[PDB]
């Protein structure tokens, strides 16, 4: 298990394989590669230079969980299948449909159990059968790798990074485009993008996409909780007919 | 005064409430 | 071989949409280009794009997001001597968030929650003085503009708190080393003491100014993604409202122990 | 739990106020 190897060598559980933990790690590696070969200080130092040049991306002389993951997990074809689609994910509404489906308790966070459901469905979509222990392993590995603040949960921006969400849609629009005709063309292009069901209202993940993208014009990547807060804030101030949807007329009113 | 200006202003106002 | 200007032309070519990241097709196109340069005789295949991509991304994707940002490309192809960006890395790593907040509070001088072009200009001026270089005013305007375009992710002409963090290579959250398992009264005391000692850089037994800021940033970022400048001032005021019992604007050790339980 | 548990709880409460 990738996690078991990480936990063994990060002996003091401080988030880094460093000093003697790292020499012990590279001593262990020599035995795995060449069981018949005797460990020497020269060979520990030679394999260490080699692997740290390939994998110490942060250039601090230590291994953190992502650097160890790069060393072992991308050697697995089924793990790499988690990060492959042909089409770029460049519409935040499509991202929010996945967020809302797999945040099944609506906590504003993706738990290990919820991430397991997401990976299971992902493997079914590629008509691959993964052994249950490999599914558990991939789920645990993903949690440890992508849980940046170690609360045992994936936030909205963690899932965005996992799914390679491209977030440049509102950043294409320009302050220069000041003419009433230009303002109309941009408003219409904006509404059309989020109005994926083409009903002339933003419903469900369509509101979510719009709120994430709009908030991220002025602040850093927002949380799951932040999304629900700003969503309700947008409804309170723009949903005039109180149907829980943002009609094009409501958004044009709220903007100007 | 492009339409992006109105979006930024709405975001800023909602982020200060 | 390559110099600052030519490095920029390569960066601008592949960051096609000018969003601050070589991502998706930009990145496959980048690594397709690389194969032809290294092995002109060799035919480009998806397997070989994926092999050179794994290799280089494992060495140089320091932020672990599957994208290249300007510093990561600079590490890959720009010789150190020509790395203008290396002006922002000192001999000592910046691993204390209080030292970061002292720089944030100095240059966000009005505490607007953002660093403007004019405030960034002051930061670059002082940085050149620290290297005993004198830069003419027109060149300082140039550098300021370039830096704002490079580091301004959402294109509002302002640097947020996490933009300065990225510029100064602020290290990991100090509080992430502490464990839920450390349940014993003796362990709880050792951790509380280690934590307070870390933020109490002036050793006065109270958190003052950027000491409060460092603590609030680190604490909030245990449960949510990187916070804004405005968020920092909001949660700072929130911590003072609930813990600064003697209303001296400082967080005494006793006040924080009380608030935590 | 450890002292980190109290910090997380205070962060969560302050993030919900
Ligand atoms: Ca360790
Ligand atoms: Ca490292
Ligand atoms: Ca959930
Ligand atoms: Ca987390
Ligand atoms: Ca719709
Ligand atoms: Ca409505
Ligand atoms: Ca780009
Ligand atoms: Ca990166
Ligand atoms: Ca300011
Ligand atoms: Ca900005
Ligand atoms: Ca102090
Ligand atoms: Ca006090
Ligand atoms: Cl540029």
């Amino acid at each position: 298990g990738f996690l078991q190897i990480w936990q063994h060598f990060d002996a003091d559980d401080n988030g880094y394989i460093e000093g003697k933990e790292l020499d012990d790690f590279f001593r262990h590696m020599l035995k795995k590669l060449q069981p018949k070969d005797k460990i020497t200080d020269e060979r520990v130092q030679q394999i260490k230079k080699s692997f740290m040049s390939a994998y110490d991306a942060t250039f601090d002389g230590r291994l953190q969980i992502e650097e160890l993951a790069n060393m072992i997990l991308p050697q697995e074809e089924n793990f790499l299948l988690i990060f492959r689609r042909e089409a770029p994910l460049d519409n935040s509404v499509e991202f929010m449909k996945i967020w809302r489906k797999y945040d099944a308790d609506s906590s504003g966070y993706i738990s290990a159990a919820e991430l397991k459901n997401f990976l299971k469905d992902l493997f079914l979509q590629h008509k691959k059968k993964i052994p249950p222990n490999k599914l558990d392993e991939y789920t645990d590995a993903m949690m440890k790798i992508f849980d940046k603040n170690k609360d045992g949960r994936l936030d909205l921006n963690d899932l965005a990074r996992i799914l390679a969400l491209q977030e440049n849609f509102l950043l294409q629009f320009k302050m220069d485009a000041s003419s009433q005709v230009e303002r109309k063309r941009d408003f219409e292009k904006i509404f059309a993008h989020y109005d994926v069901s083409r009903t002339g209202a933003l419903e469900g993940p369509e509101v979510d996409g719009f709120v994430k993208d709009m908030m991220e014009l002025v602040r850093p990547s927002i949380s799951g909780g932040d999304l629900d807060k700003f969503r309700e804030c947008l409804l309170t101030h723009c949903d005039m007919n109180k149907d829980g949807k943002i009609q094009k007329s409501e958004l044009a009113l709220c903007l100007g | 005064s492009g339409i992006i200006g109105n979006l930024r202003h709405m975001a800023l106002d909602m982020g200060n409430e």
